[PDB]
């Protein structure tokens, strides 16, 4: 599930258009994972031990990023594209 | 004699790209299609969507002829070829890819029911009575 | 018995009768078209249909590892010792326990019934 | 005479071609090759009661392909081209169906497997980070 | 790749035959889809338990099914298909000899493990569906040998009778000398038992 | 019934978004199959069978009225989901249900026509087997019909 | 068990072995030579029937199995299938002497003097193996 149906769902997804004129356009390229972290009341992020987890009530779960290409067409026969990687 | 151990050989040709692009028209056998009798084809593309990317329309003779509707095929030939070998009198073979497959059905021509018709008709669902009288009226 | 399409629409082709020649014929309803009998037998209706299970069964049969086989039924025609033997197991027989015999030889899907 | 009209001028001179299917890397080879004039040479035997068919490689090309023919009642196949003059042709009508398949037996799964890693190669899976994104 | 290997084979597409020859060939089924239909199953089948074995193109959670009764090939490559590891018989004999369980013996500092033995070809998953056509052997030291003539055509063999067992029905000693109720009882109770 | 027990039993689809059951050879003609032997060529394989085919000839005469891959369409779109204001909407909204919502993982495409017909053909000649009595009901609690 | 037949139902279906529909245009020429062996003799001097006869014929044979271990008679069977239909329909049955047993039925003679002439046909014959009681 996390090595290919997560990818092929996000894959499979059909890209985003956005028209009302300039016209957006995005699409979700590749599926990032991370260790289980936790993030302390100050923001600091640390791995977390799934001892830690079920002693402090903690849900044991991975960040998940994802990179998106956001690319813009303004009718202007100039296309701009930018991609907000690991998002 | 020597067709008992005839042995033949023969050259195979691919130009890069011709200017016509080949097709496969293919016709069911229980059709019995008699090209003897096609004395003038003419094909088209459908008007029903209304055009590469719509099925073909294939008559023949006419009206007075068959007519047959062209399907191009759903599979996709990715790991598969299909080339034709045309006997030249240089007696190397060619060989041309297919640029896709199309299925030719014949077309009945007859008074059809119409579809507002055919709910009149619903009325009798199963008591319809001699089948053959219902075209009569029509 | 037999089933028939006409050659113009390719649509099922239905008996009927000429009182003019009183000879049976084939029509087909949304064409028209008429063709002659010959047949002259409309269907028949099997009650028993005591079908002969020696042709539905398939000579591929004896690839199969689960079948039992026996040397001492050798087949009749190639006379190859080793045959796989079998039972029906058709529905609407109402009863089924003989065994069905095809000769393992390839090549030689001969079947029978002992 | 009309642009819709059909020619068959092919099919009332009884021509006959062959219908023959073949593997990628026949193709491909021939797809390399850019048409350059040959790929190989078909040799047909014909034995007292059978025939045979086979297709040579070209010894440049690769730097035997045996011919398995079907029966053609179950079909009619017949040719046609669309011209880039828009005049549709008849090319002719289908006389024999063959088939050709590989010759190695254990040795060419090794290319298809490459062939399944090829066609896997563009299969995107799921990363892991040693980092949480900052 | 299953699909593509068809293409490559022997295997005539649905699309393009005619459905007179239907009849003859044997239709060919790949995950419940009807792709196309063969004339030569038994060739087929074989190259494909063949590529199982080694591993080339069919993994080995693929299960390839011939109905020879209805003319029939079903092949399944999805998830959720329930299988078991089962020794290869060919010709009444294990493909498993000596030399897999000395090898086996030592499995630590010899990188010899289960996976070698799955790409020896001599043990292979097969699912329920599979196991309808499989003629499978209990025991080779018995069913193998010779006997009086019962099944000369065994085609797997367990590893051992006494896998159909569960995790708590695994500690059941003598198991096979208790009524079954009982055994299904302690199951339950095993899951309660301190510890 | 005079009519009813002389044709024999009929077969009927249950189709998804369609409040009642359409006629199996209604299906095939909006699939784009009309004539009849076209029809029986994906359902039976072999004519020389006369036994399957006197069970086919039930669901012929049910759809003998409609003779138009059209006409097969609007009907199926009468019973659709939502009512059809117009034929047009009808016969997209049937053409729709029947190239997505029926058999999907036969096909999802518009080219898919013939691959359904086929498959939908095999699921009518395994319900005639069943009828016939040469094939064996399936069992629910078979576990290779299990996942 | 002479009782035990005067309670258990018994249909035509149970005793019949097949039923077949005939064209039959000529009641002299049947079908084939076998029924042309006793069809004549009804025929020789025939009653109730010379006035006219539906063209189409229902063949019905019956099982001598079935038939003798309900000790069911022809002649009976005839009456019931009359009784039941009065004279809408003829019937004619061989002697129980031949080794098969046959009952060719046809429409009452009045009528071939709206539905059809032989689907109605069809329906008696699936009444007459299910509905009718003998
Ligand atoms: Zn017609
Ligand atoms: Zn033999």
């Amino acid at each position: 599930f996390i090595q290919m149906s997560v990818q092929r769902i996000v894959e499979d997804a059909p890209p985003i258009d956005l028209q009302a004129p300039p016209r957006y356009l995005l699409k979700f390229e590749q599926i990032y994972l991370s260790k289980p972290t936790h993030w302390e009341r100050d923001g600091a992020p640390s791995p977390m031990m799934p001892n830690e987890a079920r002693l402090r009530n903690l849900t044991y779960s991975a960040p998940l990023y994802v990179d998106i290409t956001k690319t813009v067409i303004k009718e202007g026969e100039e296309q701009l594209q930018t991609q907000h990687q690991k998002t | 004699g020597p067709s008992s151990q005839n042995v033949t050989e023969y050259v195979v040709r691919v130009p890069k790209n011709t200017t016509k692009k080949y097709n496969i028209m293919a016709f069911n056998a229980a059709d019995k299609v008699n090209f003897a009798t096609w004395n003038q084809a003419r094909l088209e593309r459908d008007l029903s969507n209304k055009p590469e990317d719509q099925p073909w329309l294939l008559r023949v003779n006419g009206k007075s002829g068959r007519k047959f509707k062209g399907i191009k095929k759903g599979g996709v030939t990715e790991n598969t070829s299909y080339y034709i070998f045309t006997q030249c009198p240089d007696g190397a073979f060619e060989a041309f890819p297919v640029h896709n497959w199309y299925n030719f059905t014949p077309l009945a021509r007859h008074r059809t029911l119409t579809a507002e018709e055919a709910e009149e008709e619903w009325e009798r669902r199963n008591k319809v009575l001699n089948h053959f009288s219902i075209m009569q009226q029509r | 018995v037999g089933i028939r399409f006409c050659q113009e629409c390719n649509n099922m082709l239905y008996p009927k009768e000429d009182k003019e020649n009183r000879i049976l014929l084939y029509a087909c309803r949304n064409c028209d078209y008429q063709q002659e009998a010959d047949n002259s037998c409309i269907y028949v209706n099997k009650i028993t249909h005591e079908v002969d299970e020696l042709t539905q069964i398939i000579a591929d049969v004896s690839q199969d590892p689960t079948l039992p086989r026996t040397e001492d039924h050798p087949c009749q025609k190639c006379g190859h010792k080793e045959a796989v033997f079998f039972q029906s197991h058709s529905a609407r027989a109402e009863d089924a326990m003989r065994l069905y015999y095809v000769c393992t030889a390839p090549h030689c899907g001969h079947r029978w019934t002992e | 005479a009309e642009r819709g009209e059909l020619d068959l001028t092919g099919a009332k001179q009884n021509t006959g071609v062959w219908l023959v299917k073949v593997p990628k890397y026949l193709s491909q080879q021939w797809a390399k090759a850019s048409g350059r004039g040959e790929v190989g040479k078909l040799r047909i035997a014909k034995t007292q009661g059978r025939t045979e068919v086979s297709f040579t490689l070209n010894e440049d090309l690769a730097n035997e392909h045996p011919f398995v023919l079907q029966s053609v009642g179950g079909q009619t196949l017949t040719v046609f081209t669309e011209s880039s003059s828009d005049k549709l042709s008849l090319e002719g009508i289908v006389v024999q169906r063959a088939e050709c398949r590989p010759a190695a037996s254990e040795n060419y799964m090794r290319l298809k497997r490459l062939q399944i890693e090829e066609s896997s190669k563009p299969v995107r899976l799921s990363q892991q980070l040693d980092k949480v994104v900052t | 790749p299953i699909l593509e290997f068809l293409e490559e084979w022997s295997m005539e597409n649905l699309e393009e035959i005619s459905p007179a020859a239907i009849a003859d060939a044997t239709k060919i089924f790949v995950n419940g889809c009807w792709v196309g239909i063969h004339k030569d199953p038994e060739q087929l089948m074989n190259t494909l338990r063949k590529l199982r074995r080694q591993m080339d193109i069919i993994v080995s959670e693929v299960s390839m099914i011939r109905d020879i009764r209805e003319r029939e090939i079903r092949i399944y490559t999805d998830a959720g298909r329930i299988c078991r590891p089962l020794l290869i018989v060919e010709k009444q004999k294990l493909l498993l000899k000596k030399r897999h369980i000395d090898q086996l013996k030592e499995r630590e500092y010899n990188n010899y493990s289960w996976q070698d033995l799955v790409a020896s070809g001599v043990v292979e998953y097969i699912d329920t569906l599979e196991e309808e056509t499989v003629m499978l052997a209990m025991t080779p030291d018995d069913l193998q040998e010779k006997e009086v003539a019962y099944c000369s055509t065994y085609t797997h063999c367990e590893i051992h009778p006494s896998m159909i067992l569960g995790v708590c029905a695994s500690i059941i000693p003598f198991p096979d000398h208790n009524q079954s109720p009982r055994n299904t009882y302690q199951s339950a109770m095993g899951k309660q038992a301190m510890g | 019934g005079a009519k009813k027990s002389a044709i024999g039993q009929r077969i009927v689809a249950t189709l998804p978004y369609i409040k009642q059951e359409v006629p199996i050879i209604i299906v095939f003609r909006a699939l784009g199959f009309v004539s009849d032997r076209d029809i029986l060529e994906h359902i039976i394989y072999d004519f020389e069978d006369p036994e399957m085919m006197e069970m086919v000839k039930p669901s012929l005469d049910e759809a003998f009225v409609i003779q138009e891959q059209n006409v097969a369409l609007n009907f199926i779109g009468s019973r659709g989901a939502k009512p059809g204001v117009t034929k047009e909407k009808r016969i997209k909204y049937a053409k729709e249900v029947l190239q997505k919502e029926m058999l999907p993982h036969v096909g999802v495409s518009d080219f898919c026509e013939t691959k359904k017909a086929y498959f939908l053909g095999y699921m009518v000649h395994r319900l005639l087997l069943a009828a016939l009595g040469r094939r064996e009901l399936d069992d629910r609690d078979h576990y290779g019909n299990k996942r | 068990k002479d009782i035990l037949c005067r309670l258990e139902h018994t249909t035509l279906r149970k005793v019949t072995a097949n039923t077949a529909i005939y064209y039959d245009p000529n009641p002299q020429s049947t079908v084939v030579a076998e029924d042309q062996e006793w069809v004549n003799v009804y025929y020789e001097m025939p009653d109730f029937d010379v006035a006219r006869i539906s063209p189409w014929l229902l063949r019905v044979e019956l099982d001598r199995k079935h038939m003798t271990d309900r000790k069911l008679t022809m002649e009976q069977i005839a009456e019931k299938i009359n009784a039941g239909f009065g004279d809408d329909l003829n019937c004619i049955f061989n002697d129980d002497n031949a080794e098969k047993l046959v009952l060719r039925i046809r429409i009452m003679n009045s009528d071939e003097n709206k539905m059809d002439d032989d689907v109605f046909l069809r329906c008696i014959e699936s009444n007459m193996l299910t509905d009718m009681t003998l």
